[PDB]
């Protein structure tokens, strides 16, 4: 109908004028056409998408924002077409090979407070919704047709450029041209886009008491594909809608995603300047150590070890192809009630990639990888365990001594070789497990009992050798420490109401996380030559001391000292250098590494 | 007890009950037990209880409509108490692991 | 013996009124309809049945804050004015047990419980006793 | 204004600039050769180095030893300038990683023409066509990557192309600061860090 086409044209023109006319700034400073320039730069870069803020659209034209909130399926098509023509007039003339105009994906975002999965009742259907969650599964990218052409099978007539509805809903082929089903879809003359289905688990904070966590199906389209991976925490803006292919009148529901916001790697130049300043200032090591678990009194050397673990050493591929791990493995044996579990809970939060597991709650398959039959296909498929989910990050195994021996055995390849070799059910692969293992455990006799000596440790030498640093954090009674600790604890409990203010000489958790990510991707150090000479000599003295202690006891020590410990000192020094973004580890960096390992070696005397 | 320190220290309150002989207390206890048996036929208190329906309403009200805040609790007193409690415990056989007992006291005050 | 079971349908606001493991008390319309699968399974004109729900209570959550009345709140807050309220509550735990006043006190403190908190938004500590 | 400017690279010219740090680092890169006559006393480095020995030594040293009569050594091209890699460049110049294939790709290739190899013309045409192919992507990325992480865009570029990228980025940032009015403020120099 001409009236309907007039309505669509008017709304498209209004969106066009929004994208043409919207500005930010003031006359005192200046103005930039935000979405014009974003369209131009993205098109010239070949990105073909933009990110329209709902608040900006509301400020320009509140009726458009309200229409897009209530009926996004109708109006997002008009907005995308408006963006396409605005991109055309903003970019043309274009060079050779860029004459044809490309479709523009208008993602959108909002400053509004989000809803939740259990808040999504039936009345929210076909509206814009904004919910948080965790991605637990992610499909492989698959092609969905946006336009098709269908050719009659008998007489070879063709219907071309039929518009496919977006989302998971399909299209009904005509039953008239011939046979009852005259048509087939031409596989060449059709245009397709990437799409990817995800499963978004409810936030653990959002689960009501006693409930299992719900999850919601997501549909990601075009440039939203591979924008998020499993384990990430996101806010999803999308259209709650039915799938459209026990009981009768039931239809499955999903969210058509049109905006992804990672709630927590592309840093801004301002953030890069901040990170370079942090690396440059002289006491960054102490600043990081104070920033790690600021609510935890004491344990400063253990916090320094955790800093070295978070930044990690440098992976190296040698001329014969053998690879050396840069990740640092840190065990915390000791007495109960000593903030080991809290330090693990801080590291899970603080690491750029971090996975927290209970040793007793884990299994060999669940840690490394599981082989399971795909229900919809009958094939056996792979499932990532914690060590695969934490690849490029940290695994926090709490209550590590409660694992059965056969399950602790499973992580031996992944701790050292940083791979998970699998040969099960006819599928044979070698997954990557480039991750750091941070473990916490209690003594065999509950508290560490100095009279019993090496009997306080039940871990095998083979798994103990794989830990770069082993702390026996004993809880030593002392009235002064106890008074100061109790005062700290009580003031901490009182400080649960004071607006979460920051502290001098400290990095915020988010800034520390981003700084760790930046340093990890950017800097890979090495040892200086004289520093390596120093480490060589000190390693010989240390090994001689360990051998003589074992001879004097006439019993092999539980904790070994091996070439892995040498390389552990190497990568600890490299981590200390990587904190400062220095290409080389100095004699002082090696000295601090030796000091930390000496704390971890007094703990093996 | 045969339990270990990591599991003992997770219990905020430790309670010991002993059935030691004391004939006057045994008389009082036995008279109360016989009184309960005759009272509940199918057919140390000194204060009288609430009715149990009232107590259920009271508990469910207090756990939702009330959230006690902490602003001052005599920090030096609690710290001194905890420190010499640790000192005495070092010589004997129960385990105030460092912060769990401090936080147990905070939780019990709340 | 093996237990018998029935299906029930929750509509509109009755959804999420219960979860697996809940000892619920269900009011509803006992409704039946033709089911060809049951007919072929039994070889007889057997009709499937389902309960169209109209109210879901729980036999352990006999009282809830969403059901407390103004009079209940008033008499609760009047009881709190009494200086003997701590002793009344302690005496009110397991009243058919003589003695064990320390046990009743500790159980009262655990039954009411402390306050959970997260100072700095980065460090959780439990409130439960 | 009177800001510090490095001595410009002259690597693409007939001879490189004497004082250019970029040219010095470029010429440091090693070059395979075959020695034409035995050299005494240098067996400590590679007592005589025997005749016909294959060696890899710096480009500055190869140019120093090289006389056009080919009396001391014969100079051979690196693999990235031979016909197979020239064909790889001919396929699509945008996808090759010239940062990993020698950071001074164009400068090293231009100075490689000094030895008068029979395929000098092919090397020159390959360098010219590689630059022509990569120019448009360099231009668009430099002039449209505003206020973001430029690491992925600048990763695959050789040092000359990185200089061009920084020039384009500087022009873009200058115009944006002008358009938003931040260019009018008088400010302390970068030396306020001290
Ligand atoms: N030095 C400390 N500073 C602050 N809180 C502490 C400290 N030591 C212990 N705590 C607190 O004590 C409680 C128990 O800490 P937790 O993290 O379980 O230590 P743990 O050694 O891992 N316990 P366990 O699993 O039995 O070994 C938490 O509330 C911690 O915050
Ligand atoms: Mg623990
Ligand atoms: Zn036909």
């Amino acid at each position: 109908a001409d009236e309907g086409q007039a309505r669509k044209s008017q709304l498209q023109r209004r969106f066009k004028e929004f994208l043409r006319q919207y500005r930010v700034g003031t006359d005192r400073t200046g103005f930039t056409f935000k979405y014009r320039d974003e369209l131009k730069r993205h098109y010239n870069l070949g990105e073909y998408w933009i990110e329209v803020e709902m608040e900006d659209l509301a400020s320009f034209d509140e009726d458009l924002a309200d229409y897009l909130y209530k009926q996004p399926a109708e109006h997002l098509q008009l907005l995308e077409e408006a963006a396409k023509e605005v991109a055309d007039e903003v970019t043309r003339p274009r060079p050779s090979g860029e004459e044809v105009l490309q479709d523009i994906q208008v993602m959108l975002k909002s400053d509004a407070s989000p809803s939740s999965i259990r808040s999504l009742k039936s009345d929210m259907m076909s509206h814009l919704v904004k919910i948080p969650g965790i991605i637990i599964a992610a499909s492989a990218v698959r092609a969905k047709a946006t336009r098709i052409s269908i050719q009659c099978r008998s007489c070879r007539n063709t219907l071309t450029n039929i518009a496919m509805r977006p989302g998971l809903e399909g299209y009904a082929l005509p039953r008239k041209c011939c046979p009852l089903d005259p048509y087939f879809i031409m596989p060449d003359k059709c245009k397709c886009v990437d799409f990817q289905t995800l499963k978004l688990q409810e936030l653990p904070d959002a689960v009501p008491h006693g409930e299992m966590p719900r999850h919601m199906q997501l549909y990601c389209d075009r440039y939203l594909c591979d924008k998020v991976v499993p384990g990430n925490r996101v806010t999803i803006m999308g259209i709650y809608s039915i799938k459209k292919f026990v009981g009768v009148g039931i239809r499955s529901s999903y969210i058509r995603v049109l905006g992804i916001q990672v709630d927590t790697g592309a840093v801004s130049p301002q953030e890069e300047e901040e990170f370079r300043r942090l690396a440059a200032l002289p006491n960054v090591y102490e600043v990081i150590s104070k920033s790690i678990a600021p609510s935890i009194f004491g344990g400063t050397d253990m916090k320094k070890a955790i800093a070295c673990l978070l930044f990690g050493g440098s992976r190296k591929r040698l001329p014969d192809g053998l690879t050396r791990r840069g990740d640092i493995n840190l065990l915390m044996l000791g007495d109960p009630g000593t903030a080991k579990s809290q330090l693990l809970k801080f590291v899970e939060k603080c690491s750029p990639i971090g996975v927290y597991t209970s040793g007793k709650g884990s299994s060999a398959a669940g840690l490394t990888a599981s082989v399971m039959r795909d229900p919809s296909s009958r094939n056996f498929i792979m499932e990532g365990g914690a060590m695969v989910l934490a690849d490029g990050g940290v695994v926090c195994i709490d209550e590590f001594d409660k694992m059965r021996e056969d399950d602790r055995v499973a992580i031996h390849e992944a701790m050292e070789q940083q791979t998970i070799s699998i040969a099960k059910a006819g599928i044979t692969t070698t997954l990557n497990s480039r991750c750091s293992v941070l473990a916490a455990a209690n003594s065999v006799f509950g508290r560490w009992d100095e009279t019993k000596g090496e009997d306080n440790i039940d871990f095998m030498p083979t798994i103990l050798s794989r830990f770069d640093m082993i702390f026996i954090v004993k809880d030593e009674h002392n009235e002064e420490r106890d008074v100061m600790l109790a005062k700290h604890v009580i003031t901490l409990h009182v400080s649960a109401l004071t607006q979460t203010q920051a502290v001098e000489g400290e990095i915020d958790l988010a800034k520390l996380k981003k700084f760790i990510a930046y340093c990890r991707v950017k800097c890979g150090p090495r040892l200086s030559a004289e520093a390596a000479e120093k480490l060589k000599n000190r390693y010989i003295i240390m090994r001689s001391g360990a051998r003589q202690h074992e001879r004097d006891s006439d019993r092999r020590s539980s904790i070994p000292i091996t070439v892995r410990q040498l390389e552990a000192i190497v990568r600890i020094a490299e981590a200390l250098s990587k904190m400062k973004l220095q290409p080389f580890a100095t004699e002082a960096d090696v000295e601090e590494a030796l000091r930390l390992f000496q704390v971890s070696t007094l703990d093996a005397a | 007890v045969d339990l270990t320190e990591p599991i003992i220290s997770r219990f905020d309150i430790l309670c010991v009950v002993r059935d030691t002989v004391d004939p006057v207390q045994d008389e009082m206890l036995a008279r109360f037990v016989v009184g309960s048996h005759v009272r509940h036929h199918p057919s140390t208190y000194g204060v009288e209880p609430l009715p149990q329906e009232v107590l259920k309403k009271y508990i469910i009200y207090a756990k939702e409509r009330v959230h006690p805040k902490l602003n001052q609790m005599d920090q030096d007193k609690v710290a001194k108490m905890y420190s010499d409690l640790r000192k005495e415990s070092m010589a004997t056989g129960s385990i105030p692991i460092t912060v769990r007992h401090i936080e147990s006291m905070i939780r019990m005050a709340e | 013996r093996l237990p018998r079971s029935k299906d029930a349908i929750l509509l509109a606001d009755l959804v999420d009124s219960c979860k697996p493991g809940d000892e619920i008390e269900l009011t509803g319309i006992y409704h039946n309809n033709y089911d060809g699968s049951l007919n072929t399974a039994n070889g007889f004109p057997v009709f499937a049945t389902v309960i169209l729900a109209n109210h879901v209570a729980k036999k352990d959550n006999k009282v809830a804050v969403g059901e407390l009345t103004d009079e209940d709140v008033k008499m609760i807050t009047s009881l709190s004015k009494d200086q003997q309220i701590g002793e009344k509550i302690f005496a009110s735990i397991a009243p058919s047990i003589y003695g064990h006043e320390d046990i009743k006190r500790g159980l009262a403190l655990a039954l009411f419980g402390g306050e959970p908190k997260n100072p700095g938004g980065k460090h959780k500590v439990r409130g439960d006793i | 204004s009177e800001a510090y400017f490095r001595v410009e690279s002259g690597a693409l010219g007939p001879e490189e600039n004497f004082l250019s740090l970029d040219d010095i680092l470029m010429s440091h890169e090693k070059l395979p050769v075959r020695t034409e006559t035995a050299m005494p006393r240098l067996g400590a480095f590679f007592n005589a180095v025997p005749q016909g020995s294959k060696l890899e030594l710096p480009l500055w040293l190869a140019k120093g030893l090289f006389d056009n009569k080919r009396r001391i050594l014969s100079v051979e091209l690196p693999k990235i300038y031979q016909e197979g890699w020239r064909t790889v460049f001919s396929a699509d110049p945008n996808v090759v990683d010239l940062h990993k294939m020698g950071p001074h790709f164009y400068g090293f290739g231009s100075q490689l023409l000094h030895f008068d190899s029979p395929e000098n013309a092919d090397i020159s045409q390959s360098l010219l066509q590689t630059f022509i192919g990569r120019f448009r992507r360099i231009m668009d990325s430099s002039q449209n990557a505003y206020n973001e992480d430029t690491s992925a865009l600048v990763a695959r570029l050789d040092e000359m192309e990185r200089g061009l990228f920084q020039t384009g980025q500087k022009g873009l940032n200058d115009f944006q600061c002008w358009e938003k009015g931040q260019a009018s403020q008088i400010t302390a120099s970068n030396l306020v860090q001290n």
